[PDB]
RNA sequence: AUAGGCGGCG
């Protein structure tokens, strides 16, 4: 979980756009294979 | 060889106009037209067009023709466009002697007193005359186009000739940004400086007119309407913008009658196509309005019947034209409002493989694909495929905001079926940081994220 | 080169 504590710690800063590019790379790993197309948005 | 010598004169053949050989008939066809109906000071410049498409055809003696009937009618320097494409069209063919014949004439009128000797020769006229075949060829010459006429009025600024081309090609820029948010009116005031240095010409008032209709000045666009449709000066194409006008006022009818008598002198303008395909879409809108989706008797009678006409109109329209995006697009919308989901689909597939110019219309394509995909084909993950893909284009949009909209929609359709889903709660938390919601956005993320643990 | 109806447990 290093990216969602990355996370976390822009988000206490008031880094929202880094906190959301933050748990965007993890969720896009968990993701990657999902039909969407999701995973690889995040990824980019 | 000589082929050096080719390469430096300033004519079609070395301007390297973006002819795609699909929107080879429907060029034609729009040279052909010009020649005929449009009034301009110098019909020079599109007989020498004419000519190289008649080349791309492979009819070369045809295009030997029209430029004995370009020379027929040659200020003379425009003369070296019909020179240099004379010089390539007798090397193609295999008359070296005569090429070469040509060739020297463009030197010896190139040495009063040109800084390139040879071949090249650098005045505002042949700039213009560049400026005009790209304007021609297709949207994707028009910012070289706009450059050219930009050049000449650089050095002068009250040339009447490229003041028109340079408005022209300002204005359907203009065109292609409609779509995005903050788009501005650069074109307005060129066209006014047009306008003013070509008095005579109703192509050009009628362009001003639905500028000013654009930026919410009916009164005085009705007037340039108005004006324009009184003087002989290019009525068919007046024809076209003064029906956009009258439609986008709401006068269809009116509308429908000028394009229908401007399609008797132009049969085959795929531009009328889908214009009067237009009129007959908002006809059924209107319709469709007025008997709350419920049409019976007569009015379903004349709904249907609109409903065909439209379809006529914009099958005829890419028929002509198969890069027609736009006209695809309606098209394949028609034909979802008449319950044809195969010729729908058919079109949604064609629109796929296309390279727009206009990087929105690609938003579009997916926007409305999409829709197709939720509602009519009942495929939620393919919706969400291209409402994805038109929000993955950068470009801000009303048709991409529509797009957040409508994924937004049917993630939270399915979070109330089944709320615990990685994928729905990830995509509800993007749609949020699409809207500039971050509270929300990091709220449905770490929720994701949390059911992830959980899960494992 | 030819834009904007309404948009879904409507
Ligand atoms: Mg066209
Ligand atoms: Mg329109
Ligand atoms: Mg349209």
């Amino acid at each position: 979980n290093y990216w969602y504590l990355q996370g976390l710690i822009h988000k206490q800063n008031g880094d929202l756009l880094q906190a959301a590019k933050c748990y965007e790379k993890e969720l896009g790993r968990l993701l990657r294979d999902a039909p969407s197309g999701i995973g690889s948005i995040f990824l980019s | 060889q000589v082929k050096d010598s080719l390469e430096q004169l300033r004519c079609h053949f070395t301007w390297e106009l973006s002819i795609d050989d699909d929107e080879m008939p429907d060029l034609e066809n729009r040279v052909l037209d010009q020649i005929e109906f449009l009034d301009t000071k110098y019909s020079v410049g599109i007989h020498n067009l004419l000519a190289y498409v008649k080349h791309l055809k492979g009819q070369n003696e045809e295009a030997l023709k029209s430029l004995k009937e370009a020379e027929n009618l040659m200020a003379n320097v425009r003369s070296l466009v019909t020179w240099g494409n004379f010089a390539w069209m007798y090397y193609h063919m295999g008359r070296l002697a005569e090429a070469q014949t040509y060739l020297d004439k463009v030197e010896n009128i190139c040495k009063k007193l040109s800084n390139p000797f040879r071949y090249r020769m650098e005045c505002p006229e042949i700039d213009c005359e560049e400026g005009w075949a790209l304007l021609k060829c297709g949207g994707k010459n028009y910012e070289r186009a706009k450059a050219c006429f930009e050049k000449v009025l650089e050095v002068d600024p009250e040339n009447p000739e490229s003041s028109a081309g340079y408005a022209i090609s300002a204005y359907r820029l203009d065109g292609f940004k409609l779509a995005t948010k903050n788009h501005k009116p650069f074109s307005l005031l060129p066209l006014r400086q047009a306008v003013r240095l070509n008095p005579d010409n109703g192509y050009i008032k009628v362009l001003l007119a639905l500028k000013l209709q654009d930026e919410g000045q009916e009164a005085e666009g009705e007037k340039y309407i108005e004006e324009a449709l009184a003087n002989m000066s290019s009525q068919t194409y007046v024809f076209r913008y003064a029906a956009k006008f009258y439609r986008r006022k709401g006068s269809v009818d009116k509308a429908l009658e000028l394009l229908k008598k401007a399609l008797q002198e132009t049969p085959t303008s795929v531009l009328l196509h889908h214009q009067i395909g237009l009129c007959y879409k908002a006809q059924m809108i209107q319709i469709k309005e007025a008997t709350k989706g419920q049409p019976r008797g007569q009015n379903r009678e004349k709904l249907d019947k609109m409903i065909r006409s439209a379809i006529f109109h914009f099958e005829s329209a890419v028929e002509k034209k198969p890069t027609f995006e736009v006209a695809h697009l309606d098209l394949a919308r028609m034909y979802i409002e008449a319950g044809n989901h195969r010729k729908a689909e058919e079109n949604f597939q064609k629109l796929l493989c296309m390279k727009p110019v206009v990087e929105e219309t690609m938003q579009d394509i997916h926007f409305h694909y999409g829709r197709f995909q939720e509602f009519q084909k009942k495929s939620d993950v393919n919706a969400i495929i291209h409402y994805l893909k038109a929000i993955k284009i950068e470009q801000a949009s009303l048709t991409r905001d529509k797009s957040i909209n409508s994924l937004k929609k049917l993630v939270l359709r399915k979070l109330r079926r089944k709320a615990l889903d990685l994928e729905s709660l990830s995509l509800l938390g993007f749609v949020y940081k699409l809207e500039g919601n971050m509270n929300e956005a990091l709220e449905y993320y770490e929720r994701a994220l949390r059911l992830a643990a959980d899960f494992e």
